[PDB]
């Protein structure tokens, strides 16, 4: 019958959404590779696509890898 | 070398397909289409979205 509905509802149930910024636009794969890798090495990291040199950090993250970025870059 | 925020919408296959077609007719939601569970949403849609998904149960 239709507790198919209720399938849904629960597959709904597990969407998940998070505030943060999404970096791009990057000149080189070190880079991109390089912000991503420490992002992730502290807990930021949410998402990431190495072929199209995109990631996407937590909001409480952003500060740290901005402040990262201007140091090493 | 750019930043942009944004809300990371991460959802089944199935949930993204409706959230693309929220966006068709209200337009206005969704900022791009990252992978097959990941979706970046403007942020202050979110509330509108996830109230939309839950009424299209009805």
């Amino acid at each position: 019958v239709v507790d198919q509905i209720r399938l849904w509802q629960l597959e709904l149930d597990r969407v998940i959404t998070y505030e943060g910024s999404l970096y791009s636009d990057f000149e080189t794969s070190q880079e991109y590779n390089l912000l991503s890798k420490y992002a992730q090495d502290i807990g930021v990291l949410l998402w990431k696509d190495d072929k199209k040199k995109k990631f996407f950090i937590s909001k409480e993250g952003n500060s740290q890898v901005l402040d990262f970025a201007k140091r090493k870059l | 070398a750019r930043a942009r925020k944004g809300a990371l919408v991460q959802c089944d296959p199935s949930i993204k397909a409706l959230i693309l077609q929220i966006d068709a007719k209200m337009s206005d939601i969704v900022l791009e289409e990252l992978d097959d569970t990941h979706l970046l949403v403007n942020p202050s849609k979110v509330e509108f979205v996830k109230h939309e998904l839950n009424r299209l149960l009805s």
